[PDB]
This record gives C-alpha cells, structure tokens and sequence, in this order.
C-alpha cells in the first residue's frame, strides 16, 4: 500500500551537492572558535561514517532480502543516497572550509574514535548477520537501519542545526537539511518493513522481539551519551543535544510501531528554528493567428 | 547593521496593511548623511578639485582644456542649481558604487551625482558652453541617460571605450576565424559586448582545400570564442561576454543549439558565450505547412553560386539550393527544430531569436547589406559587410562591422517636461559626439563603420513606469496609443535631427543615396497614416507638446530628401540594465518582473520598490509574467513600427506554461512584426 | 586515477522515464505489421529481463566486492538506474503499446525462449560463482558484466534503433537511447575494474584469462547468432543485425583491454542515424657525482 | 587472415628453441607478391606515369620541368638498379601505409619505393641530373633518410609544408598573443608541431595597464594555445600538436606543472599541449644547497630593468632580482620543485627539462640571442627574438622564430658504405634545399628566420643497430668511442659542407660575424683534442675512413674564418619515429626499448623483430628499460659535445624506480652536459 508511493517521494527529492554553493559558508567558518570548529568537522566526519556504512553495507544488503521489485528498487535508490550523496557532500563541506592536513586528521580520528567504533561494530555486525529466508535477522538488521536512520545521526545533525538556526553556516546547513529530510523517509519506510515482519509472530515472539529492539536502544543510547559528551563538552552543549537525541529516540520506537521510551523535554528553539518545461507539439492552428 | 538599510528594510513591515513606502526616502536620507557626505572628498573650490583630478590621472586634460574655468564653474553651479535628490536608497547606492568616481584604493568619493553629470555634459559639449548647459539641464533632469560606459567613462583618463555592443562578421577562413578571435578579445578587454555570425562559417563534415569531413563546423569556433572571452575577462570583475548567431539553415544549427543543452558534454558546451538562432521567414512559412525543410552546407552553396547563403534570400533561393545537387543539404523538421528551440528557451533562455524578414522589410539600408544578425542584447540590427582578412603579407579587405552608442530617454521625465523635441534631439548630438569620439585601433571594420555609417541608438526606458503613475495598464490599448504616439514623435525628431546634422557639416552616412530615407519609401507610412493618439486620455498627456501630421511628416521627408541623413540608424531600445536604477526608472519599454525588488548585496539585504510604486497605482504596476504576452507582444510591435533598429525582448513566462505557449508567443510576435527575442525568463 | 571521474559522468546522465512521454508512438505503431510488432515486442521483453539480472545481482554483487568506498557509491549508483529507471522505462515502453494480457504472453514466450535462456543463465552462473577475497572469480564476473552491457543487448537495441533511425517509435526509441547510453559507461567503468585485476596477475595468469574471456565471447556469440536468426529473419534484417553485434563485442574487448576479435565492419546507416611510481625526497649527495 | 599477416607471425612461433627471424622475409616477400604488386598501378612507359601524375594533381609540374624527361628516366633507372628489398614486412608495410603515394580514394598504389626516392632526389637536385643520381644512390642505399615531412611531401602538388618543428616566442601583450594563437593554428595547419615560449608572459594576478591582479597569468594562454592546436586539427586527419615551455624561475611554475596532473581541473587541465620547463644552472645550484628559492613574477623584472627576465642571465641577476623591492617574487622549495618535476615526469611524461646552461654554454649563437626553449621534440636549440606584433594599424617588429629541417643519417649504412663524409655533405646540401625552397606566408618571424639562419638539422638514427649488429653493447665504453668518433666526423664534414656553401653563394648567415665561428671558440675543443678512437676494435670500424685530424680540424678552422659558414645551426637528432621502420633502423641514437615489437595494425596483431636481430646478436640488444640509465646518459653526453643543437633523450624507466632515481637521472644528465631530456617512459 505504500511503496510506490515512496518510489515518488524518494526519487523527487532526488540532489546533489554541487547544486549548493558552499564559498557563502566561508566567512561564518573563519569567525568560529578552534573548540566549535573541532566540534563541527567531527560531527560531520562521524555522520560520514556512518552513511558509508550505511551505503556500503545495511542498504543493498537490506535491499537482498526484501521481496518485490519495486520495494527494491525503492531500498537500491537509498541505497545509492547514502554513499553516492550524502557521505560524499560531506567532503565537499570539508573541502570548502579545511586544509587538506585537518580533514586528513578527522579521518584518522573516526578510525580511533572508541564510541564511533563501537556504534558502527554493533550496527554492521547485525546487517551482516542477516541470514536468507530468515526474517528474524532480518527484523533485527532493519531495527538496526531505523535506529541508525531516526537516532544515531542526531547527534551529528544537532549541530549543523543549530547554526543554521543562529543563520550561520547556512549553505552547509542546507545540505544537512537535504541530508535530514532523505533519512527521516528512510526511517520512515524502513521502519514499515520491520514492522510488516514483526505483525507476522506470535504474541511470544513479539514479546522477545520488543526486547531485543528496548536492548538494543538503550545499548547505542548509553554509547552515544559518551559519544555526545566527547564531542559537545568543548562547546558546552552536551546536556542539549542529550535532549534531543533522546527526543529522536522516540521517533525511531514511533517508526517502529512502538511507544515512546523517554519522557518529553524542552529542546533548544535555535535547533527547532534550524528546521524542464512540458513539452508540448505545436498544432497547425498555432501558427494562425 | 547600517543604519539606512535598516530603514530600507521597514518598506516590508506592513503598517496599517500597507507597505511603508515613505522608509526608502528616511532610507536615502540616511545613506546620504551617514555614508555619503562622510566619505565623499570635498575640495576647497572647484577648481582645486579639478586640477586634483587631472593631475592624478583621474579625467581628462584635453576635454577640459577647451573651456576656461569660468565656464566649467557656470555648468557646474547649473548642475548644482537643481538640487537633485535621489527619490530612493537603490538609486543613489547604484549610482555612487558603479558610476560615481572613487580613489585609486576604491576608498573615498570623488564624484558626486552633479559632478558626473557636469563632467559627461563638459565631455559631449566638446568646448560649447551653452550646449554643456543644455546637457547638464537634460541630465539632472534625467530626461536622457547615456549608456553605462559613457556615463561610467565620460572623461575619465584610464577608462574604456563609450561603446560596449559590437558586431562582427566571420568570414569562411582561417586567418578571418584567427581575426575574430584577436578581435573578439580585443573589444571584450574594452570592456564590450562582442556579438558574431556564425553563418558563413562552414559546417561540419565539410572539405578544407580538397580533403572532406574536415572542417569541424561552427561549434570549433564556438568553443575557441568561448576560452577567448573568458580569457579576456577584465580581472573578473565582469567577465567576457560575446554572443554567437547561426542562421537558422545553416547546417550547424543543431550542434549550434545542442552547445546550450544541460545535459552537453565539456568539450561541446559553451558557457560565455550566448547563442542567437536568425530565422527567416521561409523556416517559418515551412513549419506552418508541416513540410520537409533543409539545412545547407555553406561551402557548397558558396562553391556554386560563388556567394555565402546568409548573403542571399532564403525566400527566393531555398527552392533552388534544394533543386541544386551540387549544393549539399540535410533534410530536417522544421517544427521539431522549433520545439527543440522552445524547449531551449524554456531550459536555459537561449537562443535568442531574430525574425530576419521581420527585420529587412523594414530595413532602411538594404542596399548596403540585409541585416544578418543582432548583438549580444539582440537589439542592435544594421547592416554588416564581411571583412576578407588575408595572409600577413597581403592587405586585408575590410568590410563593416556594427557598433552603435546608446542613449536612453526617461518617458516618464521627458513626458513631464513635455521635451520629446528638445531631449531627443540634445540625445542625438550627444550620441553623434560619442561616435565621433570613437576609435578602435584594434578592429578595422568596426572602426571603418563607425566613420562611414555613423550609427547610434537612441531608446527609451520607464515606459511601464510612466503608464503605471499615470493610471494605465501596460496590456491596455491606450498604453498601446500611447506609446505609438510618443515613439513615432521620437522618430520624428531623430530623423529631424539627423536630417540637420547632415545639414550643418554637410556629409551624409556611407551610401545613403541607395537608402530608403533618400528614396523616400522610409517616409511612406508617416505621409499616409496620422500617428495621433486615438484616446481621449492619451490626447491629455501631450498636452501643451506639439505632434507631427501627415503635413509635418511629408515637410520632414522633403527635408531629408534636399539634404539627407547623418546617421545610418538612430533608435534601438537596449536593455537599459543598471541605469535604471540611478535614473529611478523602469528597465527598458519591458514591463517590471517584481513590484518590490528583493536584493542582496555583500552581507546586506534590500529592497527596491519600483518607482512611483503607492497603493494608488498598486495594481497598474502588474507584473510582466502575470500579464499576456501576446499584449507585450502588441505592445513592442507598436513600438517597433517607429523603430529603426530592434527592442531587446525578454519573454516572461510562467512554469505552468509548456514549450507550445512559448512557441505560439514567438509565432505571434513574429507574426506581429518582432524583429528579435531576447530572453525567455521563467518565474 | 578513473572513479571520480565516472562518478561525475554517471550522476550528470541522471533521469527519469517520466520525462518522456510515450502515447504518441502509437501513430507509428498502428502502422507496423505484425512480425514488426512481433519482433519488437520479443526485442523489448529479452532486454527487460537480462536487464532485471544485472539490478538485482550484476550490479550489486560486483559492488560487494569491490573494495574502496568512491567504487562502491558509483557501483551504487550504476545499481539504483538498472532498478529504479531503466526497468521502470521498459515496463512503461511495454505498457504503452500492448495490453496486460499480450504482455504476459510475450514474456511467458521469452522466459522459455531457448536463446534468451542460454545467454541469460551464462551471465548468473558467473555472478553466482563469485567467492569471497578471490579476484579471479570477481574478474571473470567482471567480464561477464561487461559483456552483458557492451555486447549482449545490443542484438536487441539494433531493433529500436532502426526504427529511431527512420522517424519510427520516437519516444520509445528515445528513451532506449538514454538506456543504451548508461549501459555503455556501465561496461567502459566495469571493464576498467576488471583489467586492475587483469594486471595484478602473473604473466601465465593473465594468458590463462584471456583465453577464459575469449571462450565466454565465443560461446555467447555463438548463441547471439542464433538468437538473431530467430527473432530477425521474419523481417529480413539478421545479416545487418549480425554485423552491429560483433562490431559490438569488439568494443566489450576494449572494454577489457583486450585487442579485437572481429574485422571491422561498417554497419547499418538507418541504425547508425538511430545511434605514481613512489615519490621519494632528495637526500643531498645526489647533487654530487 | 592475410597470408603475410600469418607469415610475420609465425616469429614468435618458437621453433628448435629459438624465434623464426626469418620468416620475416617471406612475411615481406608474400606481401609484395600478394597486396603490393596487385595494388601497384602501373603504366607501360614512365612518361605515361608522370604525365598521369602531374595532370591528375598529385605532382608539381615545377620542380619536374626542370629535367629533361631523359634525365628523369635515368634517374628512375638509378633507383631501380639498386633492386632495393624491403627486409622486412614492417619496413614495406610502414612505407606502403604512410608515405606511398596513393590514388585520391586512397584506393590503388602509384609510388614505389624507388619512385618515391626519385621523386625526393630530383625535387633535391633542382635541375641537377648528376645530383639527382648521387641523391638516389645516397637514399635507395638508405644511407639518409629525410625527415617524414620532406620524404613524404616532397615533390607532392597537394602536401604539406616539408618543416614540421616550429619554435614561436610570445610576447608579454594581448596583441602578441592574440598572433601567437594565429600563427599557432596557422602552423598546425601546415601540419608542424609548435613549440611556445611562455615565459616572457607575466604571471597571475599581476597588473594590466594599473589595474592590479588582473593577468590571468601563462595558464589562461595555455588553454587558449591547446583549444588553438585542437581546433587546428591538420583537416580532421592528424591531432594537433603544440609544446608550451616555461622557464622554472617564472612565477607560474607551479601552475604551468599543475596542467598535466592527473586529477587536475579541466579549466586547468590542458590535454594536446605538450609543457617543458626550462632549468638555468641557479636553479640547481639552490636546489643542491637546499637554499629556499624564488620564483619571479616577469612583468616587475620587465618594468624595473627594461629586458624580459628570460632574456637576462639568472647566474648573475638572480641575486639582483631578489634584492631588488621593486621586484615581485614567492619562496619556493627548489628541492620540492624538482621532485615535482620527478613525479609529474613518473606519472606522464611531462615536462621536458631543458637545462639552460648546459645548451647556452657551447652555444655558437649567444650573440644573436641565447636558446631560451627547444622543440615538441626537445632537440632543437637554436636563438630566438621574440617578435612585436603592434595594432592593426600599425607596423610589427617581427623577430626570428626557430624553423629546422630534420634530416638522419642511418649510422649503419653509412658505416658500412665508409661514406661519411659523402653522406654528410649530401644531406646538407639537401637539407640546405630544403631551407631554401620553404616559405611560410602567415608567420613572419618563422619565414624571417629561415630565410636569414638557413638552420637545417642533420640527425642519426640507426646507432644502436649498428651496435648491436657489431657485437657492441650500448653502455660499454666502445659504445661511446665509436659514438664521439663518428658524430666528431659528422660535426666536421657537415661544418666542411656549410662553409663550402658560404663560400659558394658568397653570404653567411645573418649575424655570422658574432658567432664562435667566426672567432674560432668554436673550434677550440677539436684543434686541441684528438677525437679517434681509443679502442682497436672502433677504430677499425672506420678503416678505409679518413677520420678528422687535429691538423684536419685546424684547416677546417681556417677554412670557416676565411669563407664564413652558410647555416647557423646544423645537426640536431630528432627522434625519428616512423622513417626508423622504412629504414630498418633503431630509432635516433636512443636504444631499443622492446628486442621484438608487438603492434596491431587493423584486427590484426603484428610482430617487428629490431632490424638485424637473431640468436647471435640478442644479448647485444639489450632494451632500454633494462639498460642503466646513467650510462645512456653518457653516451647522449658523448654525441651531444658534437651536436650544435639538442638531442631528443627519452628517459627509460622501471615501475621499481623512484622519484628519487628520476631526479637522479636528471641531476646526472645536468652534471654531465645533457641539454634536454625529452621523456619519461616506464614500463
Ligand atoms: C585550417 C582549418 C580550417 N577549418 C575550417 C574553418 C574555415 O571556415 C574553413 C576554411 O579554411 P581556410 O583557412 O579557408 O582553408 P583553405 O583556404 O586552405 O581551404 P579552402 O580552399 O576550402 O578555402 O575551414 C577547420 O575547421 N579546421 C582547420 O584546421
Ligand atoms: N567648493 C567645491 N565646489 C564643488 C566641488 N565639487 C563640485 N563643486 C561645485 C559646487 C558649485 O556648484 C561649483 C563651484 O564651487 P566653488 O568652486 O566652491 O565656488 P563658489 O561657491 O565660491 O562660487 O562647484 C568641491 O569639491 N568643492
Ligand atoms: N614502365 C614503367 N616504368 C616505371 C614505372 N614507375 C617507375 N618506372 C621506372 C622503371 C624504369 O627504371 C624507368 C623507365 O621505365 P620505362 O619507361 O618502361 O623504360 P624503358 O625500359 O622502356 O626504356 O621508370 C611505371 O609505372 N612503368
Ligand atoms: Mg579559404
Ligand atoms: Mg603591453
Ligand atoms: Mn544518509
Ligand atoms: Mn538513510
Ligand atoms: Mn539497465
Ligand atoms: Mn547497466
């Protein structure tokens, strides 16, 4: 009932980078502190390992599994979203605003980085544990994509956000938000097809489905606290985007068809602010007058 | 934030349900005394300020030498007696950041509003100083604007040439592609538009000296011409820019338009240069009829009939190019190349159109040569005669190539003034000096044109402007009424004009005696057809202004005919792009695209009301793409009729309009007697 | 020293089926006989299905292969328009010009089409055979791939061709030109991932995948021909047809770096009308002899 | 399958462990017997083939009414009394595909290869029956082989100009480079690679007439140069070939390098223009002490001085130009530079390296001006004036732009026919010819300089052949003795030749009087060193020879004072590509790069055997790649101090080679008087 529907939805938001000229961003960049700048460059190199992972591995291989041509040509198209034009936009804000000797740095911190690491470890290990003809580990994998599509970027997207709503950054903000919008239909969809797969169980296995999806939230959530406070503690923003990672926990539960975990909190109004012609023939009469 | 773009931003904070109109007065006020008068360097007397900028290299001693201070004083204080004041923020900000003259580090003011205005009237006067008066008057009463460069170079010492359209004509050779190459970045390091045909360029497949499919076509040069203006770019600042014309029969023609299309390759597309399609009455009558049309290989039709086709009538010789088997020809669909241009148009903007029967059945000059092509704005049309440039040791034919200074009168002002005789006429000596004062040494035909055919373009501009403060629709008939009216007086006194220069210094324009002025066939619809308003409410507005008859027409064409004409072509209606701004005025006879114009400059965000904008005349400044087209087709038509040469004409359109509108509007206005199409913007 | 530069070539080749609209190639249509209408709709079905293979495994399992995150995305992105677009033009094309009902006759005919089969089953038995870190087996998919997309469809794209070439089904014959067009940087880009293998081997190596690629050619050919005779003699067209498909293969051959198996030919004018060493610091004493 | 085809590919057959080397000759012998004598078209009487060919416009009628049709048979006899055999299939087969004159449908054969000769001899002669035959015996012996130009163009109604290197210097002035481009295309047309001097061109974001940072820079002309060479594409037939050469002292080094790396920009990249950077001694003498250096913006050295700073001696103006603060410059990293030259040599090729002290300083010319850049080819080296080229109006200063005739000896036929001397004279007596019977009507310096040098360029080829085929390894010191005797000899005869021609005509060259010739340095190093070989086996190589004395070297000094000499510049070894293949030769004095050469011509793959190899000489064909490259260095340093020009020394490297070992090379080439270094090739 869905799917086509998406198939639209996704191909008409379809984009690339190069259509956004970052050069505005350059003056707004030179004016932040070292601390906001290291925070930034971070943020972002995180959200690219992630959408690398993402492109590489959880979407075609989600895509594998899925039955019907058109549900995957729909997941092939995210697919080519993460690795073809979103992790690849992000080097083109790197490029813009960085020497070559910081972005080279940033990349080898992501490799080291101990939360971001672990966070990929856990998500990839459960797409490439996905067994054929097994709709369990199927489930799983696709709980993974939704909590990496509705809650682990929002860690990284707090902070483009937040400039963007102070109208700083707001070329490399315009990305992000392009970026933001593909993933919340991601999650969105994703997030159907999970639960397509749970409505098919017994009441026993929901049971322990529910658990492992509770389990498994609360294992990236204690991970991304210490990812949250390693990055944002400079800038001192942490409890603040604490708040709102939480707040986007609950729309990846939502996506799943389950209820909220945490409890409604105030998140900061700057973030919040931060969100060819028809070619027709020419007729004979036309040309009378 | 400063502090007048503040107030500039409060005509958006709706008071009462209206727009705070009034703020870009305070807007003005504000810029003037806290930025201005701050930074603009004051001098003792006049006359220190004078010798400071000779002496530094900023004017010109020679044009100052020919009046003694006492009189560069008296056009001074009559510059300074008007007490101009600019009615908004925009006007002045344009005025004293593009034209207004400043230090050599770009710091401090030079020149105020007057002062540019009395130097430019001292520049055109040439030592009169009653005639520098009557400048200075026609100035700071903005009846009459002089183009971008010579306003901006008016007797500046490192300045650019007064003209910036020019036209050149590329001969079927190496060594003429290698001229135009050298040429072309000769006039765009001038700081000029540079506009070629294409035409008698063979296309691509053809024989270089007896070896076949060895020319590569147009699209070569094209792209030589492309790297060539964006190598002469002056700095950057504003990089070369050099407009391309194909007849629509060349063969090339589909590459020519394929070097537009998003989707070209980088070693076809050509991103500085802009593309223009000459269409002759025959593709037209083709398409209608659905039938099979041809695109010719030049070469082949050069070899038989030992002339180039752009040279002949189409009209006359396409049954005989197709008969001809020595000519080499390639069968295409004539609709389908024009929904292919449609679809241009509506993808990029591109190519412009000129009507090339449109054109020379009301061409003054035949005989001279048909007019082939327009320019970069594809609204200058005259006529244009290929240059043979020859091996180095040999001596080079050289032809004419187009260039013309333009002028633009203010309707709105001249109305006021009830001065279309005195302005255009003041506008026309003016234009006369700035040719004269011409000379590039770097471009033989456009120099040996310049002498011989002494052509300028007189246009008009803030014809919406006028129509909306004066309560009438720009789609409306008396707008038609009126603008017919103003137009053909306009014509009239040019001609008027011309016809006493011609007079004075006793010469005519090159081979006037084969022109249509000395046979007096120019003259035949204003000996026969009264050109008097028809509304009771257009009558009103020239009120107190005399308007030629039928009796005034044939007087004027027996003046010409016993004395004869200065100047080949006299009136073409540019853009008028940022000039109109500084002279408050409307862009062009076009109608306005937004009633508040949204901007930002650097960091800073403004607005710009149209002028005149209130509530009372909210709805009389419609906005060109809500409006018909085919109506603004009516509307330049009918000014069209008095204009010797084109009108550069934007199409506005709107996105739910598919490529069959666009091309009903083209068919209509050429219909209606187009001679080009400038632009096709889309909302 | 490539993959960047295909990455630009593909994404500026983007479309969409919308974009074309087919009704009005049913004025031509109407006009063709029926072995014309036979053919092409054999033609159009035989493309549609060796096409669906490449998206849902050519393409997707050259890319989880391959190593290099640049590689994957475009690999990614060569995936989503096998998917998402061309499979989408073709069920249109079909759409158009049949009803339901002949639609699933012809592709009932085809899916048991002995031809069809032989070529279609050859080309997944390479992909299937690929095995985890062994290069030789990811080469000879490789060569496989660029076979299909170099080669193999062209016995089909002959047909839309020649009638694009005399003002017959436009819209469609657009639209399979665009097709045509993705597929043939589709087979350049694979061809070059296949000869970085190629060149890592050992001379015996190298000499023993030739004669592997020169066998599959041979064998695919060999069946082409016949697959040919079948569809093209009702309408007279196999001699010309044959010709367009090993000028064809001797492309594919250069895809792979390999010389060219067939004399060259001149081919239909209808159809034709239709168509770092290591760098090393200076250490001083270098200066001195 | 063609039956030479399989024949020439039975070689790598290997039968009784060894190749078939000898079925090459019926490889050869079945295609004559099959293709060539079946394609041949033949006439019952030659006169019926001449006249068919001069009337059907494939001959001049010029140069053959000149004979008597008498002298003409007997020099066609004396071609085909030699009963020349091709040895092998790719000798016959590279002549019968690019040089054999071939009807207009390129259908049938109407030139042997003794036709071919006849014709080249009898346009050589000019009149003369008893030259002519001297030029067919000096040919169908294969003892020189004109360039590809002149043996393919000669005597040819619709051909080429017989020069194809031509050297253009550009002037600091958009009219110069505006001409440059002109010129460029012009020649390209011609079918000549065109070789620019870029470095008298001010760098980027330098001032245009006071409006600072504003020059584009040596880039912007760059790609306006490579779209000129790509445009000018010789018909559609062969791709345009230009070399653009910069000094590594100019500020645009880095930039000018940046366009041939692999992910450069395509507004960067430039992809048919050839780059060489040219390297003073200063350059390497900062870059051996590691002292930071700095490259110089030109138009400040230009304003502060008057001269160009190309045209100035960096040795000793370096420190004045980095002391001078009127003078703009950057620090650079030499050491850092020339590991970019390394790796951008590793990764392409490019650029050539021209040391600029090493040429200048056995320069027989400085006083006409010193060698600032060579060739596409790096081996011509000759004084060059850069040329004014003012407004049209006005009257150009045209200077003298290097234009060479390219001529090779075949060391091995003239070993063996112990004809040095007569070959020598021969060849500059056709080259002279050559020179004469040139003239290029749209480059004027070009035409200027050829008429008042008279440079021709006398190369070598076929050394390592005859090495090999003598049981001498490349690198071994006999190499290099028999080397530096014959190119001393060569040096001898072909200055014996040219002032023989002074003495002749009764003129010089222009600026003669200047030269080292004149004062006798140049003759220094040969009356004071004897140059016989130092080894028993070279010197009997040359018995029966009479090897130039230093007595012999005296006289021929005092001969040079007394008469003058005819040609400024005289031997130059250009690489020689495919005449090698005609010849049976091993290209230029560079050794082999493969013992057999695999190639595919059409669908089918061929194999071409190095000429004279078998089982007894294998080992003294050592390939380039696997030779040390150190030692090839001195042998090029060996023929080079008797070559007046350059010599064409391509670099042959492993994949294990680092940048560090290319630097090495190049630094050892520097050391040991190499001039230019023409390419990097790794295997
Ligand atoms: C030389 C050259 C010419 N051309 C095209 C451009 C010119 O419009 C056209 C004429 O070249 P010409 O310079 O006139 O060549 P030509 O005079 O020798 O040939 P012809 O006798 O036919 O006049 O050829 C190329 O496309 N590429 C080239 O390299
Ligand atoms: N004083 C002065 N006058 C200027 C300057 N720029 C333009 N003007 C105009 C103003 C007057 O109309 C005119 C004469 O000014 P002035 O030389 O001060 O004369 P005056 O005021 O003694 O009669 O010159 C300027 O910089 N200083
Ligand atoms: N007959 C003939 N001779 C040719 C041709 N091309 C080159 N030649 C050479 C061969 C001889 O050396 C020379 C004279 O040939 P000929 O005119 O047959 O002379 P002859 O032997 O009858 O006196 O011309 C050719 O096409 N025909
Ligand atoms: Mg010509
Ligand atoms: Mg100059
Ligand atoms: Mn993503
Ligand atoms: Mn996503
Ligand atoms: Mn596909
Ligand atoms: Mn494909």
């Amino acid at each position: 009932d869905f799917t086509q529907m998406f198939y639209n939805q996704n191909v008409k938001q379809f984009w690339l980078p190069e259509e956004i000229a970052l050069n505005g961003d350059l003056l707004t960049w030179k004016y932040l502190g070292k601390n906001e700048q290291d925070t930034y460059m971070k943020v972002l190199a995180g959200l690219t390992l992630l959408d690398t992972e993402q492109g590489n591995t959880g979407m075609p291989i989600v895509a594998e599994h899925v039955d019907g041509h058109q549900r995957k040509a729909v997941l092939n198209f995210m697919a080519m979203m993460e690795n073809a034009v979103h992790a690849k936009s992000y080097s083109n804000i790197f490029m813009t605003l960085a020497p070559t000797e910081t972005i080279n740095e940033v990349f080898e911190w992501v490799k080291q980085n101990k939360y971001l690491q672990k966070k990929a470890q856990m998500i990839v290990g459960l797409y490439k544990a996905i067994q054929k003809d097994d709709e369990i580990s199927l489930f799983k994998a696709m709980v993974a994509s939704v909590y990496l599509e509705s809650f682990l970027f929002y860690s990284g997207f707090y902070y483009p956000l937040y400039f963007y709503g102070q109208g700083k950054l707001m070329q490399s903000g315009e990305i992000i938000n392009l970026i933001l919008r593909d993933e919340a239909i991601h999650g969105v969809y994703v997030g159907l097809l999970a639960q397509e797969i749970y409505n098919k169980q017994t009441e026993e296995k929901k049971a322990e489905l529910r658990e492992f999806a509770i389990d498994l939230l609360n294992q990236l959530y204690e991970n991304e606290l210490e990812y949250t406070e390693d990055l944002y503690d400079q800038v001192g923003l942490s409890h603040d985007v604490k708040k709102f990672i939480r707040y986007n926990a609950n729309k990846a539960l939502m996506n799943l068809g389950f209820d909220p975990y945490f409890e409604e909190e105030d998140i900061n109004p700057i973030v919040l602010n931060g969100l060819k012609a028809t070619v027709e023939p020419l007729k004979d009469d036309d040309f009378y007058f | 934030v400063p502090k007048w773009i503040q107030l500039n931003n409060e005509i958006m904070i709706q008071k009462d349900g209206k727009f705070q109109f009034d703020k870009d007065k305070e807007a003005v006020h504000s810029y003037f005394v806290d930025y201005i008068n701050q930074n603009t360097v004051f001098f003792h007397n006049l006359k220190e300020k004078l010798d400071y900028l000779v002496e530094n290299q900023y004017y010109e001693e020679e044009f100052l030498s020919l009046y003694s201070f006492e009189d560069i004083k008296e056009v001074f204080k009559t510059a300074y007696a008007k007490k101009f004041r600019f009615p908004s923020f925009m006007s002045a900000f344009k005025f004293y950041n593009d034209y207004a003259l400043k230090t050599n580090d770009k710091k401090k003011i030079l020149e105020r509003y007057e002062d540019r205005i009395s130097i430019v009237a001292l520049f055109f006067a040439n030592g009169d100083t009653e005639k520098a008066k009557e400048y200075v008057n026609l100035m700071i009463n903005q009846e009459y604007q002089p183009s971008t460069p010579t306003f901006l170079n008016a007797g500046r010492k490192r300045r650019g040439e007064l003209v910036s359209c020019f036209l050149l004509e590329v001969n079927d050779s190496l060594n003429d592609i290698s001229r135009a190459i050298d040429i072309s970045m000769q006039l765009s390091k001038l700081g000029g538009g540079v506009s070629l045909n294409l035409s008698k360029l063979r296309a691509k497949g053809e024989a270089i000296k007896d070896v076949e499919n060895a020319t590569k076509g147009v699209v070569g040069v094209m792209k030589l011409l492309d790297n060539a203006f964006r190598y002469a770019d002056q700095m950057g600042q504003r990089q070369g820019s050099g407009a391309a014309y194909l007849n629509i029969f060349h063969r090339d023609i589909n590459d020519f338009l394929d070097t537009k299309k998003i989707s070209a390759d980088e070693d076809v597309r050509v991103k500085t240069l802009s593309i223009g399609v000459v269409i002759p009455d025959k593709f037209v009558e083709l398409a209608r009829e659905d039938k099979a049309a041809y695109v010719f290989y030049p070469h082949t039709i050069y070899k038989e009939y030992g002339q180039h086709m752009d040279e002949m009538d189409m009209n006359e010789m396409y049954d005989k190019f197709v008969d001809n088997p020595r000519v080499k020809k390639e069968k295409i669909n004539p609709r389908k190349l024009l929904e292919k241009l449609a679809m241009l148009r509506s993808e990029s903007g591109y190519p412009y159109i000129m009507f090339q029967d449109n054109v020379n059945k009301v061409h003054a000059n035949n005989h001279i040569s048909k007019v082939k092509f327009s320019n970069l704005c594809s609204e200058v049309l005259q006529a244009s005669q290929v240059s043979s440039y020859t091996d180095y040791d040999e001596e080079d034919e050289i032809g004419l190539d187009i260039s013309c200074n333009l002028g633009s009168l203010n309707i709105l002002n001249v109305m006021e003034h009830k001065s279309i005789e005195k302005t255009v006429k003041l506008a026309t000596d003016s234009l006369t000096h700035v040719s004269e004062t011409t000379d590039i040494r770097n471009a033989p035909a456009v120099r040996r044109a310049n002498k011989a055919m002494k052509s300028i373009g007189l246009g008009a501009m803030n014809l919406h402007g006028y129509l909306a403060q004066n309560g009438i629709a720009y789609e409306s008939p008396e707008a038609r009424d009126f603008a017919n009216t103003f137009f053909m007086m306009v014509n009239f006194y040019s001609i008027q004009r011309s016809a006493e220069i011609a007079k004075e210094k006793g010469e005519t324009f090159d081979q006037y005696e084969g022109s249509t002025y000395a046979t007096g066939e120019y003259f035949d619809k204003y000996v026969s057809t009264d050109f008097s308003p028809k509304y009771e409410k257009i009558a009103n507005l020239f009120e107190g202004m005399h308007i030629p008859t039928t009796e005034d027409w044939k007087k004027l064409k027996a003046f010409v005919a016993e004395h004869g004409m200065y100047h080949s072509y006299r009136l073409c209606i540019a853009p008028t792009g940022s000039i109109s701004y500084v002279q408050s005025s409307t862009a062009s006879v076009m109608p306005i695209m937004e009633r508040i114009e949204e901007r930002t400059y650097g960091n800073s965000k403004t607005y710009y009301p149209m002028p005149g904008l209130a509530s009372n005349n909210w709805f009389f400044y419609k906005e060109a793409y809500d409006m018909d087209m085919f109506k603004v087709v009516d509307m330049i038509a009918t000014i069209q009729q008095h204009i010797d040469q084109g009108i550069s004409f934007t199409l506005f359109l709107k996105d739910t309009m598919t490529t069959r509108d666009l091309n009903r509007i083209d068919l209509y206005a050429h219909h209606r007697g187009i001679k080009t199409i400038y632009y096709a913007r889309t909302k």
